[PDB]
């Protein structure tokens, strides 16, 4: 019941 | 964006928002930073196979709500 959000950057 | 579910050893559900364009290399190293450990210390297991640095979500068969396991390698790094 634990949620952690990570955002990733994408190289164009 | 694809939201992968990383299962932590302490039952922690990590939601990594990846994109079907980037390489898993960036994902692997970023996850190491999230925990505070050097890269290559944690092995990502997907269907019994270890995720390589040149691996991409386009191969193997990754989708939304996918389950990926992370374990500590015997190398320590």
């Amino acid at each position: 019941n634990n949620r952690d959000p990570i955002v990733i950057s994408d190289s164009p | 964006y694809i939201k992968l579910k990383v299962i932590g050893q302490d039952s922690s559900e990590i939601h990594f928002k990846v994109k079907m364009t980037t390489h898993l290399k960036k994902l692997k190293e970023s996850y190491c930073q999230r925990q505070g450990v050097p890269m290559n210390s944690l092995r990502f297991l997907f269907e019994g196979q270890r995720i390589a640095d040149n691996h991409t979500p386009k191969e193997l068969g990754m989708e939304e709500e996918d389950v990926i396991e992370v374990y500590q390698e015997q190398t320590g790094g």
